[PDB]
């Protein structure tokens, strides 16, 4: 189908924004050794809201895109409209831009003033940095997006790999609606705060991943689309399952009753299993795959992508879920260790896997590119995902070293947090060597190309 | 190693006024110099550091500038408390350095000292020793010159003086001098002079008596 | 096993978590007056609330021990800075003497805060320390 | 409140050596440098270095590399400083103060609260309870309105010695001065000023006590005949 081909100015712009995301990560890194770099011009606070937006913004660029690739194939029609599809990219790619610079060109407090805040107050809140107007327009675009490629699922064939997407896709541009709720009383708003984070990126995008790899193990795999959307439904079954409820790990120490701690903790000790359901996907429809298949990168993409889902969500996610040891873990590097390995192995890592399989026939390149690229493609993978395990490690490290000294002593023997910080350098150094291995692989992923 | 010079070493004021006061560096120290306030029982006290930021707590009145070599230290309107010694230190670089001082001292009127002199006691010559004590009591400004005269010869050795601080309730000064002899070299002469000379006065108090009267 | 019955499992499933969810976070918000002091919470503690998001605080910092990891917690600062008597008070000076420009230390903007603005921010830190969080943090270092 | 006690003072022989401790209390010992500093009297405040009682590392200003050694223990929060091969230059008073900043990397900053100090008194004397002279007018010099009267005290070491006037009720009109040292010895004096009716009609006592030695004596003072 022709219409597909509105998935590439997606797809590319998302890469462009994941480099920028890298090198402002990379100046933070710095920053934490070297806390004067680069201020007063950029202090750490812009630096970092450019590196999560860029992260968000872009990841939801690869989501866009991929609706956009296979929601024609399984609807076996052409896309509701390519002229919205490219209407709404330079929106959002300038949206995207503008909100960026804002943060970078103004003092987050001008930036207030400026795009009128203090009529609708919603900055300064975690991940939800964005003006209000920013806020507008990203609902506006995913209204636009959800229209177009809901349109196409209508009149067409209705897959359930496509409706999960769809379920999933609408179910992140609903739940995005409470960052326009910002409660006066501080409590309430991290509540509220978490139905956006952790409703998103354990629940809702859990459908979104999944159907994402599904899709891509149909076409990669020949393995009938019969089983494959059956474990697609036990696997999203098994995210809600744990995860609605397991919004309570998040709900220990904000201020709402200690049933949560209850809760939150046995419900979300249970959070790993879809994504180790995953792995069991992934790797038994891939032994069992009825054709060899011209691209064997995706299929490591996809094999991989599952695996660290799973160390990232599910077992540094597991390692401090139980309220026992998030007491004393809550607030600290691990915490930054496993949500880098969570984002990477589940998000950015699907976005590339997919990235992956529909790039070669969208240039109109075939199946799969020369055996050179694929070489590089594959180095880039190792080099990024071998880079992020490292830094994962080095900040688990650091977060271990933090609990000890800052965390489990009484007054008077615990140690400060900023004489903590410099106990922490070498880790730090050395993450911030990992990061620079990580940039190296994604310059070798994009030389793909 | 950076050298610190504060000038003046002692300064008179009064309640009410403002005073300014120098710290020099003999190289660059950036903005980095903070000041100290030192007073008799009680534990030294930050006042500004990085040349012009006041420590938590401390009253307004108090501020400082500079940069590189050259800094000060202002008070807007004195205090009775404010009364004190003052020192800089350096903190750009190691070894940390101090400068020695100024001391900020209360202006009172000028008095004459009050002299006073003592022949030695008899408990002290039946040992062999004879120390002569002269009191000067209760002077303003503090500079003094005190002089033995010996049947009235200039004498010079053997001689230890002290002095008090400024006193905290009326802000004068005092001093002892000790001319310490043997009881035979004490019994060489007869006639035992202590000449003040100070400011009140182009004339010494002279206070003398004689071993035999 | 059929792929229907995966199907009900995942549509059972979501709706009967999503009530259980939602019921709890009924009764969650009945607690909240007592919980946070809601009594407390005044106009001042509101317009804190205001300037905290404003100059992006929780871009370096946590409070009850979420946001960035750059900076200390200022959940329970107020315990650490002499307290509810002088912690107004202190906050005004730290507000203004950033940035502290030690060479090679993690640093804090000046962020030309009125005093009226500080102090509201001082009240938001003092009553959100007040909060009834289940003992966190571990201890007074945050 | 942020605290630091330090130890009492200390005499020695030179040669010898002294290590004197520094008790913090009130913050994270273990995340703040502990300074120490010297002041000999009229002679300018000298930093000897310092110590980071979170992992154990010192620095010494290059001057007292031989001199000084720095500790810490961190279950006592308690900081110490040895001064070995001491010497008379060594006589002084020895603070130690905090750092204004936590972390280890701010090693060279300014100081937010400081020690009293401790004394370290450098001599080859021996202990010795001073004598103590009354001071009356010259002969037949009961003349103005006013008179003074005077205490000497004489050869004595250690300091201190503490004096009083009529066992301290008549304490205006008092200069005590300084003691100063001649020879390996100490020597004070004593003024007391009192209106001419108050004597000798009423009785006047110098009264000077030298723990040291387990001594108290009394001086009436006597009018010249
Ligand atoms: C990053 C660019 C920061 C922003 C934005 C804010 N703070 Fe900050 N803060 C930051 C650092 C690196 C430090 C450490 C200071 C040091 O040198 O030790 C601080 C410190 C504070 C503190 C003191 C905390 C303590 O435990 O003693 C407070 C009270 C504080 N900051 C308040 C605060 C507020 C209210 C902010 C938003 C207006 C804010 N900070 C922003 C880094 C950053
Ligand atoms: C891919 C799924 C997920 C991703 C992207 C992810 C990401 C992250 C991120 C970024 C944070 C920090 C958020 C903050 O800014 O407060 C965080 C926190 C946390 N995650 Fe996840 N996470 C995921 C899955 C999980 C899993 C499956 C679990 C449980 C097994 C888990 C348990 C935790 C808990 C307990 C914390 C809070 C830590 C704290 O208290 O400091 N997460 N996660
Ligand atoms: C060179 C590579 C990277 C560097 C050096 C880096 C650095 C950092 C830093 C320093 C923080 C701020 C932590 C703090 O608040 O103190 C951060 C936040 C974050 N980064 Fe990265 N980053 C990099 C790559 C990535 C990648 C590839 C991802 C995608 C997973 C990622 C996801 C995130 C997340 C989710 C946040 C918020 C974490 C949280 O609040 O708990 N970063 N990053
Ligand atoms: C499978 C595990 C599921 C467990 C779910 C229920 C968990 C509830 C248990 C309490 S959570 C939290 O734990 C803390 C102790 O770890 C408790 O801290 C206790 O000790 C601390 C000293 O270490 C001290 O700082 C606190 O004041 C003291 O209350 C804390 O209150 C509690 O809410
Ligand atoms: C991947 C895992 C991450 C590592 C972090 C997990 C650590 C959680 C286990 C906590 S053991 C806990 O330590 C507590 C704090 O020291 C200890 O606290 C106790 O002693 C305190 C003095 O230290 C004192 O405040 C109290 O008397 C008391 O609560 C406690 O005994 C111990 O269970
Ligand atoms: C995790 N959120
Ligand atoms: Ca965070
Ligand atoms: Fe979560």
């Amino acid at each position: 189908f022709a219409s597909q081909a509105v998935a590439k100015p997606y797809f590319v712009f998302a890469l462009i924004l994941f480099v920028g995301q890298i090198l402002f990560g990379l100046i933070m890194g710095l920053q934490y050794v070297v806390g004067d770099f680069l201020f007063p011009a950029i202090p750490f606070n812009v630096a970092r809201m450019v590196h999560t937006n860029l992260l968000i913004v872009w990841l939801l660029f690869g989501f866009m895109g991929a609706a956009y690739y296979l929601v024609p194939e399984e609807s076996d029609c052409e896309l509701y409209s390519p002229k919205l599809a490219w209407i709404l990219f330079w929106v959002f790619a300038a949206a995207g831009v503008l909100t960026i610079l804002g943060y970078l060109l103004v003092p987050y407090a001008g930036l207030a003033r400026l795009t009128g805040n203090e009529l609708w107050p919603t900055m300064g809140r975690e991940f939800l940095e964005q003006p209000t107007i920013s806020k507008a327009g990203i609902v506006i675009v995913a209204l636009g997006f959800l229209f177009n490629v809901g349109m196409t699922v209508l009149r067409g064939r209705k897959t359930a790999i496509s409706m999960v997407l769809m379920t999933g896709l609408i179910g992140l541009a609903l739940l995005f609606l409470f960052s326009f709720y910002n409660p006066e009383n501080l409590t309430r708003d991290k509540f509220y705060w978490w139905w956006v984070v952790h409703l998103w990126v354990e629940g809702v995008w859990e459908l979104i991943m999944g159907a994402i790899l599904a899709f891509v193990l149909v076409k990669i795999t020949g393995v009938d689309r019969e089983v494959i959307e059956k474990w697609l439904y036990v696997i999203i079954a098994m995210a809600l399952i744990s995860g609605i409820i397991g919004t309570g790990h998040h709900y220990f120490w904000i201020g709402v009753p200690g049933y949560w701690l209850w809760l939150g903790s046995v419900f979300s000790a249970l959070e790993p299993l879809p994504f180790f359901a995953m792995v069991l996907f992934a790797f038994n429809t891939i032994n069992r795959r009825r054709r060899d298949y011209p691209n064997r990168a995706v299929a490591l993409w996809a094999m991989g992508t599952t695996v660290m889902a799973f160390l990232g969500a599910g077992v540094w996610g597991f390692m401090h879920t139980l309220a026992p040891v998030n007491y004393y873990t809550h607030g600290t590097q691990l915490t930054a260790a496993h949500g880098h390995m969570a984002f990477y192995g589940a998000y950015a890592m699907i976005v590339m896997t997919i990235i992956s399989y529909a790039m070669p026939r969208l240039r109109g390149i075939g199946e799969a590119m020369d055996n050179r690229s694929q070489v590089l493609e594959m180095w880039g993978f190792w080099l990024m995902t071998v880079a992020m395990v490292f830094i994962t490690l080095f900040l688990s490290a650091a977060g271990v070293l933090q609990v000890w000294l800052q965390r489990m002593p009484a007054d008077g023997a615990a140690m400060t947090f900023m004489a903590t910080q410099d106990q922490l350098a070498i880790f730090y150094w050395l993450r911030e060597g990992a990061g620079v291995v990580f940039l190296i692989g994604l310059v070798a992923y994009l030389l793909s190309f | 190693d950076i050298q610190m010079t504060q000038s003046p070493p002692y300064l008179a004021a009064s309640p009410g006024e403002t005073i300014t006061i120098n710290c020099r560096a003999s190289k660059s120290i950036r903005k980095y110099l903070a000041w100290y306030q030192e007073k008799p029982g009680k534990t030294n006290k930050l006042l500004i550091y990085s040349g012009s930021t006041l420590q938590f707590g401390i009253p307004s009145r108090f501020s400082g500038s500079g940069s590189g070599t050259e800094f000060t230290l202002t008070i807007s309107s004195l205090e009775p408390e404010d009364f004190a010694m003052y020192y800089c230190q350096q903190h750009n670089e190691y070894p940390l350095t101090f400068g020695a001082g100024t001391k900020l001292e209360l202006k009172r009127a000028d008095a004459a000292p009050t002299v006073s002199i003592f022949p030695p006691s008899s408990e002290q010559l039946t040992s062999g020793g004879a120390s002569v004590v002269c009191f000067l009591n209760n002077f303003y400004p503090k500079d003094i010159n005190v002089k033995w005269k010996i049947d009235g010869s200039e004498r010079q050795n053997g001689v230890l003086n002290s002095w008090t601080d400024q006193d905290s309730k009326d802000s004068t000064y005092s001093m002892s001098s000790t001319l310490t002899l043997t009881k035979d070299e004490y019994e060489r002469h007869n006639s035992y002079t202590c000449e003040a000379t100070h400011k009140t006065s182009t004339s010494p108090i002279v206070k003398s008596f004689n071993r035999n009267e | 096993f059929t792929k229907g019955m995966a199907r009900n499992i995942y549509f059972g499933g979501s709706v009967f978590f999503i009530l259980l969810f939602l019921a709890l976070t009924y009764h969650t918000e009945k607690t909240l007056p007592e919980r946070t002091n809601e009594a407390a919470m005044s106009a001042a503690v509101v317009r804190g609330k205001l300037v905290w998001e404003q100059n992006n605080c929780v871009g370096c910092h946590t409070l009850l021990g979420e946001g960035a990891y750059f900076a200390p917690e200022l959940g329970n600062v107020v315990g650490r800075r002499g307290g509810e008597e002088g912690f107004n008070t202190f906050l005004q000076a730290w507000m203004k003497i950033q940035p502290l420009n030690v060479p090679g230390r993690r640093a804090m903007p000046q962020f030309h805060l009125s005093e009226g603005q500080v102090d509201d921010l001082a009240e938001f830190l003092k009553w959100s320390s007040k909060i009834d969080t289940n003992q966190w943090p571990p201890n007074k270092e945050g | 409140e942020v605290q630091l006690q330090q130890s009492g003072t200390v005499l020695a022989r030179p040669g010898a050596s002294v290590k004197m401790s520094c008790k913090a209390s009130g913050y994270s010992f273990t995340s703040y440098w502990m300074h120490w500093v010297k002041q000999r009297p009229g002679q300018g405040l000298e930093w000897i270095g310092a110590v980071y009682p979170g992992n154990s590392d010192t620095s010494y200003n290059q001057k007292f590399k031989g001199k000084a050694k720095l500790t810490a223990v961190t279950s006592a929060s308690t900081a110490y400083m040895e001064l070995s091969s001491l010497t008379n230059e060594d006589s002084a008073v020895y603070y130690c103060s905090r750092s204004s900043l936590d972390g280890y990397y701010v090693k060279n900053w300014c100081f937010d609260v400081w020690g009293q100090g401790t004394t370290v008194t450098v001599s080859s004397a021996k202990t010795t309870a001073p004598s103590v002279y009354p001071l009356a007018p010259v002969c037949g010099d009961t003349t103005g309105s006013s008179v003074t009267l005077g205490c000497l005290v004489k050869g004595y070491f250690p300091e201190p010695v503490t004096l009083t006037w009529n066992s301290g009720s008549l304490s205006s009109g008092v200069h005590t001065f300084p003691a100063v040292l001649q020879s390996d010895l100490y020597t004070l004096s004593s003024s007391v000023t009192v209106t001419s009716s108050t004597r000798p009609s009423q009785s006047i006592t110098c009264n000077v006590a030298h723990p040291a030695s387990s001594t108290k004596v009394d001086k009436k003072i006597e009018p010249r005949g």
